């Protein structure tokens, strides 16, 4: 009778730790992918502004270049 | 000059609100597979 | 005797599952909280930048209008 | 005019495939410690 | 002979949990480098733009200054 | 001309080494809640 109870409580807490697992892999899973999608996102956004500031300099430096052609 | 566009660049966000509440949900269930012979 | 030791066993795991799954569900609520910041902060970075890359832009452009009016 | 140079500043990424396919694995093994008397 | 299998099935499910507490723990770990690192790179971004943007600025309020002086 | 500013942009960082501590020490300390009859 008390095996009956160990044994029941056991499979009890046992399908609740598993339960437990699958949650916190599919957290870990969520939170990984949201990471990564960040982590692409701000290396999208260092080459662009990268591409940008290029051209601003390169535009700012034909800016300079004509100003010193007048004056 | 047309400088290059960065509105596309997003950052999602998570949302695992759902799971944090079932472990703190088992965490306490777990009580009720004490054994109390 | 041994079903005693069974018992104190199994409740003293369980404890201590308690207390890992309630540390596990803070852990990822901080990580929630900061990776929901940290995209936050990148996404209001990228309005910002897109303003002031249009301003920018506007600024260049009648610059250049200016200098074509000169020369 | 020489501005100031980001192509360093890089973001890393997360892998911990290894262990979300691990933790599945052993909720789906904790079927084999259930006790059937 | 049932106690043996119960105290068998314990010790190998506590055993399983124990290497799901270890890898929850490592993947909460790499979550926390990553995370802490496009922290850092997101802030080094930030002074660096702003290093950049207050560049610009000045250059082209110097530009503004010798259209004006120019016309 | 007077640009945008985005000093205020902040990115926290997590501090989560106090539960991942605490959780490999429980899984040394389930060593001690095995069954030796």
């Amino acid at each position: 009778e008390n095996q009956k109870l160990i044994a029941n409580q056991f499979n009890s807490a046992i399908g609740k730790i598993q339960d437990s697992l699958s949650f916190t892999a599919s957290a870990l899973g969520k939170l990984q992918d949201v990471v990564n999608q960040n982590a692409q996102a701000l290396n999208t956004l260092v080459k662009q502004l990268s591409s940008n500031f290029g051209a601003i300099s390169s535009v700012l430096n034909d800016i300079l270049s004509r100003l010193d052609k007048v004056e | 000059v047309d400088l290059g566009d960065i509105s596309g660049i997003n950052a999602s966000v998570v949302n695992i609100q759902k799971e944090i509440d079932r472990l703190n949900e088992v965490a306490k269930n777990l009580n009720e597979s004490l054994i109390d012979l």
